[PDB]
């Protein structure tokens, strides 16, 4: 229930030749909810706490999407993060699987970033007619949406005739609980610049060039 | 060709197996049609035209067909007639004629889902 | 056949735990009726007649226990050492207020009966009603029944925190969330009596009133949070 | 197996209320017999080896009780609030006339003893048997008869209430309201004898007299 007991969990489970906890640890938005934890000084608490987990040997150094998605699927680790569209490989897969509330650091909650899936229309595009067509009568339609959901789960759709079905899935209502406790990102032109800033500053720190306090230093300018 | 009238939201799939069971025993083509308003469209057509061979309806239509001549009387045999209900022979009569063969009972009933209402009204 | 249409029952096989638990609930309500001496005479047969009134009143309040011990474990099927410890503390509690029922049950059967005027009998075979002692009848009673919802608001909390590991859909926390809401209104009105009665800002038997008079404002309350949900 | 061939049996697996209902039939037989006295002496023995009579007639009638629940629940397999309801009141009336029942069977084991000629032990161990003691014997056992019978008719009509929600057939429908007529018919005979005591239409034990041989003639009656 909280990060702080991880690094027990995994000396017990290295005896055993597993894992505690793999994930993405080159994309900045799986390891923004422990930065985000408490917060600046909640920054580099949270960075930290990921620092000292590849300090000591919990978690590899260069841990990226495709080698953390098949150990947790072969069964060599206990736990991983994730979104929804990562649920139907580990059912193709011989994995009883939970999906729950992300741990807790100092206390607070992990506060993940929500994100909204959406389709835009290109602005130097001809099919802007066909393709509003597309969008509205086929694909945002219990029909449509139910035919990308079987394939890789979408997550909390945003059509009201599906908060029946999305209310009887247990796996949603730990999206929605971990979506409560994180944020909608807004939608501002200076992200892109952000998320550059906050992927190196990981990257920098995980590998070990840049320290925790240099890396908000650079982060914030 | 044998062809049978009766309406499309009965199951005139089956109707053509029994019909297909027939011709194996015969040679007859047994021919099952369903088409639209056929309770008001039997006694114009079959009233000049040829129309169907034997037309399938709930009984309350019959008298008007009946009393207009567009239906043969029944003969069946004792053995035959003993096969189903009395009652149902009453259905299909007509000024102490029989006018049709009585197939199944009929009636409407509230049909209604488990999972979104338990104790329904 | 269940309360709700969105909940699925895991626990509709029968464990150790539910066998056991139905054999004290028996036992309990058995025992309370059983445990009168059997009649020897017509004079005892008549005597013991009078006690189905005391004993209808504690039974149907230990089938309203049973049934939401039964309506819990049919829930989350649950079966782990904290469950099973707090099972536990409940039988445990609702064994040692069984006979207080009978008691209970025997004494107000009598002081209701000379209300609406069917008998005349004696209530000097109980001992001594002072203020202390009808004080003391309330915090016993009401502790009792505090800690009964008590339990059961612990019990829904421990299938909420293993809400993850028994696969529970936002329908299933809903209820859990709500049953645990439910449990601890139900145990504010003994826990309201209970401090009313300890304090004691009269000084004299309108304490006593006070403290019985809010249980017949249950029914209210309840409402309200029934109301709420829907 | 079961009664009717044609019955599709909902209740083959045992439940929460058919469990907890099979502790009180046991707790009640069981507290029956062992409510005695252990004998600390043979003269203590030879007294509880009198009480196996009626405590054979009280066990009969319990089972005979206990099957008719077995045969409801495994039926329907009910389980809901008002199926719990019916089924608390059951026990409950049960549970009153375990002990009134060792009674009335101890009390005829001894005048049917002195009939037949097995015994001649005294009568006054029961304490006055006046008019309206014996008239209040029958009003007792007869209220609590008709209440069992009573409550089994209510339990089956709840079922029939559920008849679509069970997906009872032809048969099955005809069987539940066979045996509603039936429980009720069963009440019957003890609201009878309990009304002619009522009532008292001689004034003397001409009154008692009849309420006790309306069961005897049970099927017949029916
Ligand atoms: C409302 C109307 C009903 C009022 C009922 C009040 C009953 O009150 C209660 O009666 C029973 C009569 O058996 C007494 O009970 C007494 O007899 C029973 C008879 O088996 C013995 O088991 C017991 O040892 C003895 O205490 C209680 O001590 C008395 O408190
Ligand atoms: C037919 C012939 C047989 C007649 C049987 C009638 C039984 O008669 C019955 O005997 C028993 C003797 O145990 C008496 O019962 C007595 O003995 C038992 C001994 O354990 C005590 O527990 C019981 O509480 C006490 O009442 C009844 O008060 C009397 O009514
Ligand atoms: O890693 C930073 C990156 O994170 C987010 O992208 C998510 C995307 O939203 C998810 O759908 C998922 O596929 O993974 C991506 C990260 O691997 C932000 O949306 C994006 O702007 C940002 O670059």
């Amino acid at each position: 229930k909280t990060w702080e007991e991880i690094p027990a969990l995994d000396k017990e489970l290295k005896a055993k030749g597993k894992s505690a906890l793999m994930f993405n640890l080159q994309e900045p938005y799986f390891t923004w909810p422990l930065i985000a934890a408490d917060g600046n000084a909640g920054a580099k608490a949270g960075l930290t706490f990921l620092v000292d987990l590849i300090k000591n040997k919990h978690m590899n150094a260069d841990t990226d999407y495709s080698i953390a998605e098949a150990a947790f699927n072969k069964g060599e680790t206990a736990m991983t993060i994730n979104g929804p569209w990562a649920w139907s490989n580990i059912d193709t897969s011989k994995v009883n699987y939970g999906v729950t509330v992300l741990p807790t650091f100092k206390g607070q909650p992990s506060k993940p970033f929500v994100g909204v899936l959406s389709a835009g229309i290109n602005a130097a595009s001809p099919n802007k007619e066909l393709a509003k067509e597309f969008l509205e009568n086929y694909l945002l339609t219990d029909e449509g949406l139910e035919a990308v959901n079987k394939d890789k789960p979408l997550g909390a759709v945003a059509l009201k005739s599906y908060e029946e079905e999305l209310a009887k899935d247990p796996r949603i209502a730990a999206t929605m609980e971990n979506a409560q406790k994180g944020e909608i990102m807004p939608n501002i032109p200076q992200m892109s610049a952000f998320w550059y800033a906050v992927r190196t500053a990981v990257i920098n720190a995980a590998s070990g060039r840049q320290t925790v306090d240099e890396a908000l230093k650079d982060a914030q300018t | 060709k044998l062809v049978i009238w009766i309406n499309g939201d009965k199951g005139y799939n089956g109707l053509a197996e029994v019909g297909k069971k027939f011709e194996k025993d015969t040679g007859i083509k047994v021919t099952v049609e369903h088409p639209d308003k056929l309770e008001e469209k039997f006694p114009q057509v079959a009233a000049t035209g040829d129309g169907p061979d034997i037309i399938f309806w709930a009984h309350d239509r019959f008298g008007g067909y009946a009393q207009s001549g567009l239906l043969a009387e029944i003969t069946p045999d004792k053995a035959f007639q003993d096969k189903l209900y009395p009652f149902t022979w009453d259905a299909v009569r007509y000024n102490g004629k029989l006018i049709a063969y009585p197939i199944a009972v009929e009636a409407l009933s509230l049909i209604y889902n488990k999972d979104l209402l338990p104790n329904p009204p | 056949v269940g309360l709700n249409p969105n909940f699925s029952f895991r626990g509709k096989q029968q464990t150790r735990i539910e066998t056991f638990s139905d054999a004290v609930f028996a036992l309990a309500i058995a025992l309370l009726v059983l445990s009168s001496t059997i009649p020897e005479t017509f004079e005892d047969l008549w005597a013991s007649m009078r006690d189905v009134i005391p004993f209808a009143i504690c039974v149907a309040l230990i089938i309203v226990i049973w049934y939401q011990h039964y309506i819990f474990f049919l829930k989350y099927g649950l079966q782990d050492k904290v469950t099973i410890l707090l099972n536990t503390i409940l039988l445990f509690v609702l064994l040692v207020y069984v006979y207080p029922l009978k008691f209970l049950a025997r004494f107000l059967s009598e002081i209701y009966g000379g209300i609406f005027g069917i008998i005349e009998t004696d209530l000097s075979r109980f001992g001594e009603y002072s203020h202390q002692n009808l004080k003391l009848l309330m915090v016993n009673y009401g502790l009792g029944a505090f800690a009964i919802f008590l339990v059961f608001s612990l019990m829904y909390w421990r299938a909420y925190k293993m809400k993850s590991l028994l696969d529970l859909n936002s329908y299933e926390i809903f209820d859990t969330k709500s049953s645990i809401i439910a449990n601890l209104l139900m145990c504010s009105v003994p826990l309201l009596s209970l401090i009313i009665t300890l304090i004691d800002p009269w000084g004299n038997f309108r304490t006593t009133i006070l403290s019985g008079f809010l249980y017949f404002l249950y029914v209210p309350i309840m409402i309200v949070f029934g109301r709420i949900t829907s």
